[PDB]
């Protein structure tokens, strides 16, 4: 399940001396710095070591720089040392390394690089006292900061800052990325992350059931485009969206499905707002739904169920509005719909989760954290980046949960993936509407809900990154344009 | 070349 | 407050001999010409000097070209000479420089470059007589004209032509740009402006409370795009615009807000004209406003106030029309709205300024000079480029005034900035609608009204300059497209 | 003095666990292969391991490729295993690595890369039996061969093949290059050599008193060319060379001195053969020596001693001939000459070594191995690459011995350097004549005899490598031309 | 005659306030640093000021950096201040500049650039005491050093170091280069020299009768190559050179004449050494001179005088040897020769200067300083870079003296030029032989002796600089090859 | 390089 | 970059 | 451009 367990098995069961793992970790930090800084000869290194195995790794780094760079100094901050940190402290001194135990603030102007080996993974407690003072000084120093394993002060299991943390230019971790490298604020504090192989059995590395979504994984999940194909080959999507107030949502979702290669995309949108979609993109089918007052209601249940009969996936929620008639409609519809559903935005906001448990057919929910918060009646702060909550929600409700944020969590309760593509251009209305259609699109082409969600979050974000100008000018329409280049660039 | 390091 | 005061302090208080300041000024003119013309050896220079310190600077220039270029002649036009001009006349002659006091028209075909040191800053009176005749000849001569400080005949405090003025290819001024280099017609007559450092204390240079808006200033005001952000981070804009007659205005304003990185943009537009916006840009939220006859009225006050509750900034005015019902609505709305307001176009045209004074919340008004003229019941000629009037208006009404023109004046009554980005492509309907949304956008993301106005005017104009073809073909839609490249190019 | 001693101190005195050193060695082999082969995923590796620590290193390599490449197999050839090889065998198996103990010949067509970890350093005995059979098969296999430490079968202390040895494409050794990587045949069998840092204290690495001559070392020994210099600054060389039979030798030596930056070069050559030198290169001074029969004799002793008075270094021997009169002359001359002497070719062939011991002034002898063999009355096979013999000769005779070969040995009996620049183009008459002058040149400019010899051998060879066409067309004249480019390329 | 006199006239006679000259000097230092360092914002400047006008200039520099760069500090080292240094100290402080009077050694690690305004021109006395300590520290500091006027410690009239001097990366002097920038060691300590125009009348700048030889001056002295020309147009040279011992000298001189465009070049060289020349370069005419023992003597007077009849210039001395018979010959020849003579090497060594005074025809003598020393019976240290001695020698003997060194002095006693082209490749036998022929060549084509000497020294050196590889490999033959490219590159 | 001149 | 390997 | 500075 995690890395301290993997280290332990590697030592106790496989028989790798823990000092070897530690040597490799330290060495890996040097090679990583060398590849980020170039030739390290001319640099002066201040290594800050705790008494834990993180500090021990730091002593390996320091020892390995000895004689090879302009200067090395270790400021040992701990009170006691673990056996392996003691051994490596011992070797550092044997090799003629200078250690001091007092951090004088002025010390860091005598150095170019700060190697932060103070606290490692599974630091639980809030950092106060002189440790904090030291970390704040380092962060104010403007020196190049390389963190060993995780920037000190980051909770490696959550990415949260434990009152204060080091901001690293480079972080070299071992075996796998840690949840705290991947979730914010931790992801910001990590800087450039390198994941070193320090000798764990590859089996154990793959015993891990949480993953960053990579280009290669998405390449391999992307559906086949067999030459002898027809529209039918690539699935049919229904998208139930829009209202008199939110007329543009349907267009973005629908176009999202098409840009990912779906054969046929149909919108059901209240008339005359349905016409907005085909004016922009006449490839779309935008069916007029006659409504009393501009919103879906139970009056439209039957028509939408009929439209659902001849499609593979239904996406619902973008721009529907939130009133009681929409609520009634969304829940009766989903209760009755025997098709995969991608449930977004306003459909989540009116969703009765009982309905979701009772469904035989699959679902993907794509909440941003305020939607999630209302859905589970928690605070945004409770739900934001809360991967365990999202897992348990998915497991309980037999759905795939795509909890959106700068790092997006995709989980079915068994497998949990983290998306790290994207930029702040996606922090703008319309973005989510696009993703919703992409997911439905990929489901329609035959990917499982989880697969479709993995692929979509990855591309949606990668497409935002391909925008040619400043990210903050990115809009959903331009994002749609960029989707096929993102797919090309996968391959 | 990828023996030692993986990316992000 | 200004440059003659800065010179005086630098002399009397700091103790820099006025002759040193003058030497530096003259020398700076030579180096500036050298960098515009390349090697000055092969050129023949006609220096035209008045009896003021501008003329004195000219004698420094002439003396410094002596022996170093093909020819130098000074035509001294003054009747008397200031002490420093006398000293430098004296040195020019000592160094073997030829001076004549008669301007024979034919003289200028014997020269390549005319150095205009006739009249400097704070020339108050209309130029007539032989001075005029001379300046007209120079302007008809087709020679390269370098003006010392300001082109002679330009009022350095207003940019107005005092009956006639020199048209310079290059102007070298000292310490800071002068208002007359920045405002038209002065800005046109200045040609290429170089601002020389001639030795004033940097403190005094910064004692100045009027500024040209620069790339660097805007770069530094641009809001932060923190990776761990959501739509909410980047603000919410309401835009109240449009009418049955002016259906496209809302689309441009709304899109202006989005292109500058605003998280959520909502328009309130009379139905069915609201649908025009989402057909063009479905990322927008365009709310249908039910109106009696195609225009906002008091019947819509309550709905717009409700819509205002859940946003950060309201922009109002683009395409609203000008009737009594619009007037009633705009003024009751703004009287009651406890949110920053960006007040444009037709909203300014019906604005009761009493309402503006009585508002607790901030405002930005974005008049073109005809709108300003009607707003303060003055002639366009009174208000155009009238920075003092705009300051006093802003100070009186507790607002930020963005008085649009080829040079745009942004002021809060305390700080006054001048924008010089842009081109005549912005002299076309729609342009102002874009700027209005950008401002609201930047306010929504957290910039003060003045900051948002500074940044926006700068980019709006820079974006027009990035258009790839002839400026006169620029339209607002293309301008929107260019905004994110302008922002990229800032950085 | 050597590496097994350095390992031992690093372990016993410094306290580095021998398993750590071994892990680092193995890891270093993987990274070296990765950098020579690129991504190793698609390769199949046959690792051949002995029971020694070389084999142990191989098990580290194999373990570290496990799970990461297409295939790994270890053929364990040993009968018993050292503790560290046992530990790493143990880990390899724990990690799921396949080991066999039988080498079936066909096995190597199932693999792309053979990792030779059979025998390491300090293998003393001739390889016969199945070990030989295996090594011969590997060499016939045409697979990529990477040797750990040294190609198996090479004596690491001499470079000699112990009946049979592996021919490697790449060899990764640790700490320092070994004498067997540097001397032939070992140097040929090594292929591309990488010297890995596996964690020995840098002090111990530098405890070694034998060195490969590097670009950086030569750059740093190169004399200063102070701008305010005259001919006198850069020394004066006398070269006593030539005979009626060998007229071109003097020209090459003399020109060798000049091309390395010597201020003044004078030849004493029997008339009229002296004229040959200034016809080719009129910059030279070529003094006519009147001789009875075309060769130097005691009749010329006095004249050469007089010529020696006003120079810094005398080079003698190139093209003198070998008769009794030359013998008498060379030995009386050197006995009496109180100047540094560079003794080459025929001067070595007639040299009485007693004379050499009895000299107060320094000497450099530049024998090829046949000259050395005659000089010490040994067989060429005894003397070729015999660095210990050359040391003892230098120590005994208070000289610097430059024993020429594809690897050239430069030693003063205390410090021993190995030159590895050059190519077979230097295996041609005239080459040595050039080197002789270069040495004298560098001595004249102020380098010690050893320094001058180090720098010269390096450049002489580097200059041969800069020849633009096939090396076998290289001649001494072209080599002279290339010397200044070699010196430029140093810096 | 010199710069303090020029300053004084500019002030007292022309009427330029000395403070203006000083402002310009200081400003010029800033602009020069800006052009060498780029944007100076990010730099910290330590300005070291004496109490003289050099220090005063430094205060101008410091004041002008105030507010504009990261840091400025002035360490004022003087005891008293001149009026203008007092004024500028005063202004620096008024502008908020920090001054200290104690130089603490550690101070220079807080700064990037040291501006050395301690001692200016006409420092006479040896620097000892704390001034020395300070200058030594600066030189050990490894900071960028900019010297004002001259590096402190250099005698501006001789280039000699007054016990210790600053080594500058950049030196900014005013009006003209000073003799101490041009002669070594001063020329080395100066680093990159910029000569600023600080406002002196151009007449006074040209009142100076000592000059650096520039490309433009040489371009303009180069003789005309009229299309309708014959061999005869380009002059005829006789070169009397060579001996049995020095056979290659004639070839180099002769080829030197041809490469500069001389129509006909004839050597008189003792047979058979004359044959060496046409074997190398068959374009040459090399006349056999029958001699008793390999050297010219009075037996050859008549033949050489006859050969002199049908040429324009005779060059004599290269490789003649120094015996009494050569002495007799050289002096009777020159006493009798009614043709311009270029007298080199061994001809100078046997020259009776009485003979030189008594000649109606012109002469150029080309001594290196050891030849000059013997010629005037002074020590090399007396004569080296002794431009006044060379002037007086030329004036007394009615000759042009080309006193060779890294800076070569060419003088006729009235005009004195300094050559600064070349490199240490010219510090090698043969170099001077080439120059000798070039001079004779240029005289033959019609340049005066002084003109021919100016042009030749310049090109000889420029040709050495065009060598493509390391300068120390340059030989005279290669120098000959490079002469026509040097001439091309002039134009 | 900006010591002497600023732009517009 | 030279921490791990030296050349020949 | 040569108004201010000459070379060597």
């Amino acid at each position: 399940h995690h890395m301290k367990e993997i280290d332990e098995l590697t030592i106790k069961e496989y028989g790798v001396d823990s000092r070897i793992l530690m040597e490799r970790a330290g060495i890996s930090v040097v090679l990583a710095m060398e590849e980020e800084l170039g030739n390290l000869s001319d640099y002066r290194f201040l290594v800050l070591c705790g008494g834990g195995n993180n500090g021990g790794d730091g002593f390996v780094v320091a020892r390995n720089l000895l004689g090879v760079v302009k200067d090395v100094l270790v400021v040992f901050l701990g009170k006691k040392k673990t056996p392996d940190c003691e051994y490596n402290y011992g070797l550092y001194k044997k090799f003629g390394g200078k250690v001091v135990e007092q951090f004088e603030p002025s010390i860091l102007n005598e150095f170019d690089v700060v190697v932060d080996a103070i606290f490692g993974t599974g630091l639980r407690g809030e950092i106060t006292g002189e440790y904090a003072e030291i970390i704040n000084l380092v962060n104010k120093s403007g020196k190049v900061v390389v963190s060993v394993d995780v920037p000190s002060g980051i909770d490696s299991n959550t990415g949260k800052v434990l009152r204060t943390a080091v901001k690293a230019d480079l972080t070299v971790t071992f075996g796998v990325p840690k949840i705290g490298h991947i979730l914010f604020p931790g992801r910001d504090l990590t800087g450039k992350l390198k994941v070193a192989n320090i000798g764990h059995p590859v089996h154990l590395i793959n015993s891990i059931n949480r993953y960053v979504i990579t280009r290669e994984m998405v390449r391999s999940l992307l559906p086949e485009r067999p030459r002898d194909s027809h529209k039918g080959t690539y699935g049919k999507v229904l998208i139930i969206a829009g209202s008199r107030l939110y007329s543009g949502a349907p267009v973005l979702s629908g176009m999202g499905s098409l840009k990912v290669g779906t054969g046929l995309v149909k919108l059901a949108v209240p008339f005359p707002q349905n016409l907005i979609a085909t004016s922009r993109f006449p490839e779309l089918i935008s069916v007029p739904i006659d409504t009393e007052k501009g919103f879906f209601s139970l009056q439209n249940l039957q028509e939408c169920l009929e439209l659902s009969k001849d499609v593979d996936v239904v996406a619902i929620g973008p721009g529907l509005g939130n009133n009681e008639h929409v609520r009634e409609f969304v829940n009766e519809f989903l209760k009755t719909l025997e098709k995969p559903a991608v449930i977004d935005a306003d459909a989540i906001n009116v969703l009765d989760t009982s309905v979701l448990k009772e469904r035989k057919s699959p679902a993907v929910l794509t909440p941003h954290p305020g939607e999630m918060a209302r859905l589970v009646k928690k605070t945004v702060g409770d739900v934001k980046y809360n991967y365990e909550l999202a897992e348990e929600f998915a497991k309980e409700n037999d759905c795939v949960l795509v909890l959106k944020s700068a790092t997006t969590i995709v989980t079915d309760g068994e497998k949990t993936l983290f998306n790290i593509t994207g930029n702040t251009g996606l922090s703008k209305g319309g973005s989510g509407d696009v993703l919703t259609g992409m997911i439905a699109g990929f489901i329609a082409q035959g990917l499982s809900p989880l697969e479709a969600s993995t692929v979509s979050v990855y591309l949606h974000g990668f497409a935002a990154e391909l925008f040619e100008q400043d990210e903050r000018g990115l809009t959903a329409s331009e994002l749609l344009r960029l989707i096929p280049e993102a797919i090309r660039r996968l391959k | 070349x990828x023996w030692x390091f993986h990316x992000x």
